RNA sequence: GAGUCU
DNA sequence: TCCGCGTCAGACTCGTAATTATAGCATACGTGAGG
DNA sequence: TCACGTATGCTATAATGTGGTCTGACGCGG
């Protein structure tokens, strides 16, 4: 059975013959009485086999006695029923059938190979005209169509001069009489004259086919079949239903409409009929066969008796219900179940709780064993009759091969490996599944009515694979982001919370205690509150230099409660963990300092146990809801009065005509949007700082005991957002669009909904809802096409040797740092040798891991930014090295050999796209955007410094800023980067560069919904292709009349004016043009659509005035949705509809000659005095003035970027950084956390082929992209040996194309496009050598990869070693 | 009889179980004062005003 | 359905997530108890034997 | 060993080499009828094999040590 | 789909430029439907079925 | 340019001679005698006549391509069978040849297992009774009104109408978009599964021991008898060919190794726990 | 619902759908994709072989565990070999090229 | 085709 | 510039089994039993 | 050599070109 590879290759007449065990001559299957094979039918005896195991028809030969006996009487093989699957047949079409497969899968193949139309072919196929196979004198051309008039011309002048024919014959001899060798010599030596694109591209292309066609040993002949294989009965069946009804598939249908046909061809052969007769029949078998592979690709498929077409050869290996993806790579599985889950907080992590009815069905066969061994039973039956009797013995005998056998539970989506894991389990009374609270985050399981499957590890290695790997009690960080999934919620958060917290006196405040448990004897002796302010003796343990643990005893002054959960903490821990009030996000940092400092044992132990406090104490607390808890501030009423009148004003305006639609709908959003933020900041501060007490004191005032807001300041379940629709006020709701409803809902849900202010909540309602049905495919379908491109990447080799990494600068954006570099560059080899600020000792070493420890150790020194070893600079061939990839971020250590990065790697990606697509859409009722960014404060003083900035003085007197992508930094005292912002176009800086300011002090200034154009030179303004009607309109008013002007885009603009750009030309006094201080260009800013304009033509300007105000309209409120197509576009490397223009070398520029307002540049560099010439559009106003040293890849044009030109011109960690940041930052708006390792798994894929430029010293000469992996193996022997260097270029792929360009032809088909990829491998005669993951899923092998990477390796010896 | 989480209304906003629960108490109090009168049986002049 | 007395309080986490926690009395009064009729059809056929 | 296979895998290394050699050593005791080292405390197969290799009684390098000695032992007795 | 005529326009989904195609579908309870529709140079055109 | 096979057909046959009354007799008269050219122009002119033939029997059983070729064939035997000598026409005389070819032929090929002649005929005899019996007994006719109608018996009207159920295919959808069909849900019972594969391996496996257990002629008696370890299944007088020879001794020693085996199932605890199975 | 062993399919030769079947719970790509990250192969050639379509696999596999011994003796998916003659009768000659 | 968990 | 083809998340539960129409009888063709 | 199910054969008024759904989208070639 076991085997190296799979081959593809057409299949001769000859070759489909060997298959066959005897020809199906007739349509027949069964007789309706007798029920047996008919004679030479499509359900044969004779030649697939017998019914029954060694039984012949007629039933004279049964059983082994006979073995290998041909019953002589009925024709048939005394052998197993087995042999009905396996033994094929065929079928002599007594005239040839075109492959549909090798014809319209385009490029066609026989179309591309003839280089002859599809038209033309299909003309010839279905008798329209006669196709020249070989026009013996030249008049007649080859491969040249003759109408039936044109045919019958030369055929009274020539006749046999010629050989013209019609029908699959004439394709099948026009593809016999072609020479490979001889045309292909001609294409390669036709191309030296030409040499364009397209013509090299196909002619190529052509070359390639030509040359691979030889080498896989296939004829041209064969696209075309003479020969129709047939596929076994078993495959095929006709049964019987339960009540006489029989069923059969849809192939036999098929097959019988080609069998009825070809045997009534051979029948009107037979009778010389005429040829019109002959030729409908011909066209019907081409039919019946092209129905019979491919259905519905050719015309419009057969339909059978349902109305539905009938599935095809080519429907049963295809897409999605295709065997690939529905029966081998995923299976159904013995030794199985499910069921409704629910809790088991009495439970521990490594725990869950199994029904007994459904444990004894899983485990059937080791009760078996079990009862023979001791000797209960005698026989399997026996022993089977003991456990469906349930006897008394049988129960204590499974509860015997339960204990230390471990069960996996599974949920659905499985969106990342947690989606299983394995427990010890625990036979339970009831009939529903138990579990673990603490996994409920990594399942995403609430217990409202969630199933789970269960699935037991039979074998002994499964039973170790359980409990090493895939056991919850391993599995507590998340590989997505190195921080714990194992993280206490609900009830356990809000009862350490409860606990933890102090107030005012209490009962028995400011008492002394001798520990923690006489702190636990008044409490429970009735004595204090757990928040009584209280001195207590307690003795912290903390970690010496060494291993040992040192004691320190000291009265601490916290509360009573806080005093018994320390007994919960190990030692190890300082007590200043348990000394603050814990919510949520400190109880998660409790077991991240736990793991790090003591180990995976003691967190497994404490987390359980503040599991266990922390349900009790919330138990305790008896926290609850009512509607008074709900409390709404005094001054709602008030706000919304006022609120009210300010968006009367603007409505009143807009009636009168002073300010535009759009600009009240922005207008009218920012007011309603910042009464919603001043109601909740009111409700906040009336509800936080509610609790007025008396103190033994006098009179003070600390947090609110109200219950809501315990629940949504512990972070238990809700948040602040929540409690806005609760007591203060609803908000904005969103369209269905995404847009805002200008009217918001001024109510809550204690106050109540009004009938149309529900009416309006359920637009809302609905679309959010919408979104989890719909948009979860789009995500979801992101998870699968990540997967299918990293999944063979595995860690090879435990150090590359390579010495490269990423530059990794700390992630400040926005004022607040938003990624630390510690938190970026944690668990990561340091690339290169990373000393302190004084260069004069080397602080860290070259290979070296970056625990914790090293990580504080730059924060002291202040490393700023730190060259980090990638995985995208791995110089591995085989796959990754342990050093470059670093730790795995789910165990905390360095990462295995053997470990399979790549689907880890889509997974962390994959998922949060996925589940956040249903969270914020159940749970989403309202819209929450606030981009009302109308200015920068500065918060630390600092001196202004601004980069990529070029601005102009206005005559007011103020910095404007006359560049798209400005950036502005926060310099301390000794000269480093603190906070950092976007300032925008035509903003108005209080301090230009250099300058010092003070803290809380507006930097900068300008106008949110309104991207102005501002000029840079003074004069008069002057009317350039601005014809009213054409691109611009004008709407008066009266007395006076004062007009503006709105320009038409193309959309709004008619075809007179389309060639016509409208721009505001500068003028002076005279009325001749003003020079751009410093340079040639006339003044002219070129206006874009929707620009509109108050100045009219003749108006007097200085520099800085705003000329035309381009509309800012984008009011959606950005969630999962609408940036995660942006996430798709990178991965997918797709060129935006206008890319910025880059220098492609370095040198001197010269602008030069222009077409009609189009640039050119030929820029000739100072050491390449051989120039570089390339055309730019007429209306991209260009960043650089010319005359100047250009370096590679400086922005040109302003505007994004194509991550191609990015990898072209700066190399691969140019690229690698924009993909990183670009789709993180999208990631980062959600608050979602992807460590950028796992990005740069997948860009690495994407870096995946190279295209060859110079000649080499193989096979790869030129236009041949291959593999990086394989031109370096090359280049390896090369640089040693010598010959012909090969010059190269890395090149960047998509996801959906780098999965269809790897070599494995089975991982391919797999994907997408199964029809495609079959037909050209079967072309090239491609061999695949089962490399990656998929591969030995679908042939059912060990995973070259995880527990087999040891064993696939050894295989690899044995093929070396002789 | 049943013993229900709070945190599965803050997150949820279905704010109606609760005033259903206030109202159903209220309910009941009348139902089991009607109850006490009764079994006390008091007057069915009584039981008119209540 | 059934109206009943219910209190909003967190309980040892067995209403973790939503989960309920309903006393025996409830199960005892048989009152959210159901009936299910159930329908199983016999049939005599007739075989080629 | 019981829950927990940290301890396990420090003394090894790597959690895959862990697995096969736990899978090895349980085969023995589970066909050869091999005597474990580690008290059977009452437990399956598996569980004594991670116990031992907690231990360091059996590793990678012990379990060839111990294969050549009774495969070359009966390769004397047949020399 | 109520029967009678009903006028649609593709906005933006037809063409590149963004020539808002006006167009006009007549819809019976029973027989072939009847479509007229511009063009981005704006010349009307008729389609049945 | 049209690229569908039907309008082709049907333009080539459409720029084709129509026959008149004569010149039918005059081909036809060299025809009969054996003619190149009249059997085509003959058959190419009257192929129009075929496609209005086939144009009415049509969504019964094949589609339509397929009838007008099966029309073909029987225009072809219409004219190797005509009688120019008799005065009557050829579209009268190659009308019986059309319908007939197209009705016999779609008895065969519309039906997956094969139904015959006879079978349809008989069935088409009870299908028209159905029609005139349904018109006055509103509801549809029984099986019994049917057989009653014709006296024939109510077993015979039950075969046929029984053989008149439409097969299922494996591929129909339950589900409907995609959910699941006939195959996901039909077991191969043919392929025992591993419980019942290891049934037989462990009854034949322990049976394999207990014939090591009961005497040497005992076991040597019983086994070869039965085909448990001999070739073949002999029977209590064919032992005798093998060394026993007896017919008495045979069958005393065969129960007596059946007997002490009834015991060594008592003891081992089977007997009557095995007597239900 | 719970299963060990039961009725296989036709073609395919895997286990059935459903309680309504008594059938096999569904082990998806994206479930399979969850072993592979872990390393666990063992794990998912039990679930792609001896589980599954492996007619050898599972009723040696069964009596392995009845016998105590809980030992992997896989072989190759049915519905490997059900793709084999499908993609042969396509007239796509795919064969096996063994060491 | 009507649902259940995401 | 327009037409054609290819993608479009993951498991579960239930539920049922549809329709039509082919004339009529005479000699020929194959296998199986009895004289 | 019949019995039995199965198949082949021929019918002469003239008759001679066929007839279910009407709505996706966003991308990417030729
Ligand atoms: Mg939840
Ligand atoms: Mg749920
Ligand atoms: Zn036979
Ligand atoms: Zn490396």
């Amino acid at each position: 059975e076991e085997f190296d590879a799979i081959k593809i290759a057409l299949a001769s007449p000859d070759m489909i013959r060997s298959w066959s065990f005897g020809e199906v001559k007739k349509p027949e299957t069964i007789n309706y009485r007798t029920f047996k094979p008919e004679r030479d039918g499509l359900f044969c005896a004779r030649i697939f086999g017998p019914v029954k195991d060694y039984e012949c028809l007629c039933g004279k030969y049964k059983r082994l006695k006979h073995r290998g006996v041909i019953c002589e009487k009925c024709g048939v093989e005394v052998t197993q029923t087995k042999v009905r699957r396996e033994r094929m047949g065929h079928i002599e079409l007594a005239s040839p059938t075109a492959h549909i497969w090798f014809l319209k899968s385009l490029p066609s193949r026989i179309g591309l190979l003839l280089d002859m139309p599809l038209r033309d072919i299909e003309r010839v196929l279905y008798f329209e005209s006669y196709v020249v196979i070989e026009g013996g004198m030249t008049n007649l051309e080859r491969q040249q169509i003759l109408t039936e008039e044109q045919y019958l011309d030369a055929l009274e002048e020539f006749g046999d001069e010629f050989d013209a024919k019609m029908g699959a014959e004439a394709i099948q001899a026009l593809l016999k009489s072609m020479d490979l060798e001889q045309e292909c010599e001609q294409l390669r030596e036709e191309l030296n004259e030409t040499n364009s694109e397209t013509k090299r591209k196909k002619l190529t292309k052509r070359i390639k086919l030509l040359e691979a066609f030889v080498q896989s040993g296939n004829k041209p002949e064969w696209m075309i079949l003479t020969v129709l294989p047939v596929l076994p009965p078993d495959l095929r069946p006709l049964v019987p239903l339960d009540g006489g009804r029989f069923a059969t598939s849809d192939l036999n249908d098929l097959y019988r409409r080609v069998i009825n046909r070809n045997n009534r061809l051979k029948r009107l052969l037979d009778l010389a009929a005429p040829d019109i007769i002959v030729r409908n029949e011909k066209r019907m078998l081409q039919e019946a066969v092209d129905a019979l592979l491919d259905n519905g690709r050719r015309g419009r498929a057969i339909t059978g008796s349902n109305k539905r077409p009938l599935k095809s050869l080519a429907d049963m290996i295809k897409g999605k219900q295709g065997r690939f993806r529905q029966n081998l790579l995923g299976k159904r599985v013995d030794y199985s179940g499910r069921s409704v889950i629910t809790v088991g907080p009495y439970l521990r992590l490594h725990q869950c709780g199994l029904p007994k009815k459904m444990a004894l069905e899983l485990f059937k066969p080791f009760i078996y064993g079990k009862l023979e061994l001791r000797g209960l039973a005698t026989t399997i039956k026996a022993a089977k009759k003991m456990v469906e009797r349930e006897e008394a013995v049988v129960w204590d005998i499974l509860d015997e091969v339960i204990r230390e056998h471990p069960v996996l539970l599974n949920r659905a989506p499985t969106l990342h490996r947690l989606g299983i894991q394995a427990f010890e389990p625990v036979l339970i009374e009831g009939k529903a599944i138990q579990l673990h609270p603490l996994v409920c985050a990594a399942y995403n399981a609430d217990f409202d009515g969630d199933q789970m499957a269960v699935h037991v590890p039979l074998t002994l290695e499964a039973q170790l694979e359980a409990r090493a790997l895939m056991m919850s009690t391993n599995n507590i960080l998340s590989p997505a982001n190195g921080e714990p999934i194992i993280v206490p919620s609900q009830d356990v958060v809000l009862g350490l919370y409860y606990m933890t917290r102090d107030c005012v006196n209490a009962k028995g405040e400011g008492m002394v205690l001798t520990g923690p448990k006489e702190a636990e004897r008044l409490y429970r002796s009735g004595l204090a509150s757990l928040h009584a302010r209280v001195k207590v003796r307690i003795t912290e343990y903390e970690k010496d230099a060494n291993g040992e643990l040192v004691a320190k005893t000291s009265l601490k002054d916290t509360t009573v409660g806080r005093a018994i959960l320390w007994m919960i903490v190990p030692k190890g821990l300082p007590y200043s963990i348990v000394n603050q009030a814990l919510g949520k996000k400190a109880i998660s940092k409790m077991l991240n300092t736990c793991y790090r400092i003591l180990g995976l044992k003691p967190t497994v132990i404490f987390a359980d146990q503040i599991m266990y406090t922390g349900f009790a104490y919330a138990a305790r607390s008896g926290a609850s809801v009512g509607i008074d808890d709900m409390v709404i501030p005094e001054k709602k009423h008030e706000i919304i009065s006022e609120a009210e009148a300010e968006v009367a004003e603007i409505q009143e305006q807009f009636q009168s005509g002073l300010v535009t639609a759009g600009e009240r709908y922005n207008k009218v959003i920012d007011i309603w949007a910042a009464a919603n933020d001043r109601v909740s900041k009111a409700m906040m501060d009336n509800l936080q700082t509610e609790t007025v007490i008396n103190r033994d004191g006098q009179e003070e005032k600390q947090v609110s005991f109200n219950s809501i807001y315990m629940m949504a300041d512990s972070g238990a379940r809700g948040s602040a957002a929540q409690i806005r629709q609760l007591a203060g006020m609803r908000g904005l709701m969103a369209k269905p669009d995404g847009s805002i409803i200008e009217t918001p809902i001024t109510a809550n849900f204690r106050e109540g909904l009004n009938v149309l202010q529900y009416f309006i909540s359920t637009h809302g309602a609905r679309k959010g809802l919408a979104d989890t049905a719909l948009k979860t495919a789009n995500s979801g379908y992101l998870t699968r096409r990540l997967v299918d491109v990293a999944q063979d990447l595995v860690v090879t080799e435990d150090d590359c040797g390579t010495h490269e990494g990423i530059m990794m600068t700390p992630v400040i954006e926005g004022g607040d740092v938003k990624e630390p570099l510690r938190d970026r560059v944690l668990g990561r080899v340091t690339a290169e040798d990373v000393l302190k600020p004084g260069t004069a000792d080397i602080l860290v070493p070259r290979n070296t891991l970056l625990h914790e420890q090293w990580c504080d150790l730059l924060e002291e020194n202040s490393v700023d930014a730190v060259k980090v070893r990638s995985v995208v600079s791995c110089d591995t061939d085989f796959g990754v090295c342990a050093h470059c990839y670093g730790r795995d971020l789910a165990r905390g250590h360095i990462i295995n050999k053997g470990e399979a990065i790549g689907v880890i790697a889509a997974q962390s990606i994959g998922e949060p796209g996925t589940q956040l697509t249903m969270r914020t859409f159940h749970i989403g009722g309202a819209a929450s955007r606030a981009a009302a960014e109308s200015s920068i404060q500065v918060k630390n003083k600092g001196s202004i410094k601004l980069s990529n900035v070029k601005s102009v003085v206005n005559s007011s007197g103020k910095l404007v800023i006359t560049s798209r992508n400005t950036e502005l930094k926060l310099i301390d005292e000794f000269g480093r980067t603190k906070e950092s912002y976007k300032v925008p176009y035509g903003a108005v800086l209080a301090k230009g560069d250099g300058e010092q300011v003070a803290g809380g002090e507006t930097v900068a200034n300008w106008d949110p919904h309104t991207m102005p154009v501002i000029t840079e030179v003074s004069g008069f303004v002057r009317f350039t292709d601005m014809i009213d009607g054409q691109t611009i309109t004008r709407q008066t008013d009266e007395l006076t009349g004062l007009s503006s002007l709105v320009v038409l885009d193309s959309a709004e603009r008619t075809a007179g004016g389309k060639d016509l750009r409208p721009a505001l030309k500068i003028v002076d006094a005279q009325g001749n043009d003003v020079l751009i201080p410093g340079t040639d260009m006339p003044a002219q800013y070129f206006l874009p659509g929707k620009a509109i304009v108050q100045l009219e033509d003749g108006v007097q300007i200085s520099s800085g005035d705003t000329l035309a105000r381009i509309p800012q309209e984008s009011g959606g409120t950005k969630d999962i949705t609408g940036g995660l197509p942006r996430v798709a576009d990178l991965f997918e490397a797709r060129r935006p509809k206008e890319p910025a223009i880059l220098a492609e070398i370095s040198g001197i520029v010269s602008f030069g000659k222009e077409t009609k307002g189009k640039r050119r540049l030929v820029i000739t560099p100072v050491d390449g005095s051989d120039p570089y010439e390339e055309m730019i559009p007429k209306w991209r106003q260009l960043n650089v003035f010319e005359g100047e040293r250009v370096e590679r890849g400086d922005v040109i044009s302003d505007g994004p970027e194509a991550p191609h030109d990015i990898l072209r011109l700066r190399g691969v960690h140019a690229v690698t950084r924009y993909i990183v940041n670009e789709v993180q930052d999208v990631y980062r708006l959600q608050g979602v956390k992807i460590n950028d390792k796992h990005i740069e798994v997948i860009v690495r894929q994407m870096l995946r082929k190279a295209t060859i430029v110079n000649a080499g010293s193989s096979d790869f000469l030129e236009g041949e992209q291959v593999e990086y992996s394989r031109v370096k193996i090359a280049n390896r022997e090369l640089e040693a040996n010598g010959k012909v260097g090969a010059t190269y270029s890395r090149d960047l792929l998509g996801i959906t194309k780098a999965s269809l360009a790897t070599e494995s032809f089975i991982s391919a088909a797999s994907f997408q496009e199964t029809t495609r990829v079959l037909t050209e491998a079967a072309v090239a005669g491609k061999r695949d050598e089962l490399r990656g993951l998929k591969e030995n899923v679908i042939v059912g092998r060990l995973i070259p990869a995880g527990t087999g990477y040891a064993y696939h390796q050894d295989r690899m010896r044995r093929r070396a070693a002789g | 009889d049943i013993v229900l989480n709070p945190l599965g209304v803050p997150s949820r906003m279905n704010i109606g179980q609760i005033l259903e629960t206030h109202l159903g108490m209220a309910a009941k109090g009348i139902g089991d004062k009607i109850n006490a009168m009764l079994k006390q049986q008091q007057e069915v002049a009584k039981l008119r005003e209540f | 359905g059934q109206n009943m007395r219910v209190a909003f309080m967190p309980w040892n986490g067995y209403n973790f997530e939503d989960s309920i926690l309903v006393s025996e009395r409830v199960v005892q009064e048989d009152r959210f108890t159901t009936i299910h009729i159930q329908e199983l059809a016999c049939v005599s056929r007739d075989t080629k034997l | 060993a019981r829950v927990t296979v940290q301890d396990a895998v420090e003394k090894i290394g790597n959690r895959f080499d862990l697995v096969l050699v736990a899978a090895r050593r349980a085969r023995q005791m589970q066909v050869g009828g091999k005597d474990p080292l580690v008290p059977e405390e009452n437990d399956k197969t598996t569980v004594i094999a991670l116990r031992e290799i907690e231990e360091g009684l059996i590793n990678n390098q012990i379990l060839d040590v111990r294969e050549r000695q009774e495969q070359q032992e009966q390769e004397a007795a047949e020399l | 789909r109520s029967p009678g005529v009903f006028f649609d326009s593709d906005k933006g989904k037809t063409h590149s430029s963004g020539k808002v195609l006006y167009n006009a579908r007549i819809i019976p309870y029973r027989g072939s439907w009847l479509d007229f529709e511009f063009d981005p140079k704006d010349n009307l055109f008729v389609r049945i079925d | 340019r049209v690229l569908d096979a039907t309008q082709l057909y049907l333009g080539e046959i459409g720029y084709s001679p129509l026959l008149t009354a004569e010149e039918e007799v005059y081909f036809a008269r060299r025809a009969l005698r054996g003619d190149v050219a009249s059997r085509r122009r003959m058959i190419e002119s009257n192929l129009r006549l075929v496609v209005k033939i086939a144009r009415r029997y049509g969504n019964r059983g094949l589609a339509l391509l397929d009838l007008i070729e099966e029309g073909n064939l029987g225009l072809i035997r219409a004219v190797e069978k005509f009688d120019p000598e008799r005065g009557f026409r050829f579209s009268t005389y190659a009308t019986w040849w059309i319908r007939q070819t197209i009705e016999r032929a779609i008895m065969n090929q519309t039906r997956t297992i094969r139904l015959p002649i006879h079978i349809v005929k008989e069935l088409n005899v009870y299908l028209r009774t159905a029609r005139e019996l349904s018109h006055k007994l509103d509801h549809e006719p029984s099986a019994e009104e049917i057989a009653e109608q014709l006296d024939k018996p109510v077993d015979d009207v039950s075969r046929m109408l029984r053989l008149n159920e439409r097969i299922t295919s494996v591929d129909t959808p339950l589900g409907g978009d995609s959910e699941k069909a006939l195959l996901d849900i039909l077991a191969d019972e043919k392929e025992n599964g591993p419980e019942d594969t290891t049934q037989d391996d462990d009854m034949k496996q322990s049976i394999v021991k207990w014939l090591f257990e009961l005497n040497a002629k005992q076991r040597e008696v019983l086994a070869r008898r039965f085909g448990l370890l001999g070739y073949e299944a002999a029977t209590l007088e064919d032992v005798g060919r093998e060394i026993g020879l007896t017919r008495e001794r045979v069958r005393q020693i065969q129960v007596e190794g059946l007997r002490r085996l009834r015991e060594i199932l008592q003891t081992q605890g089977l007997n009557i726990e095995a007597l239900f199975l | 619902h719970a299963r060990s062993t039961g009725s296989y399919s036709l073609v395919t030769q895997q286990p059935l759908g459903g309680k309504a079947q008594f059938g096999g719970q569904r082990f998806g790509e994206m479930e399979v994709w969850a072993l592979e990250a872990y390393g666990a192969a063992y794990t998912l050639q039990e679930m792609l072989t001896v589980k599954s379509d492996d007619v050898n696999g599972r009723t040696k596999m069964y009596k392995n565990i009845v016998d105590g011994n809980h030992q992997m003796e896989p072989g190759m998916p049915e519905s490997f070999n059900v793709l084999l003659k499908e993609i042969r009768s396509l007239g796509i000659n795919i064969e096996l090229e063994d060491e």
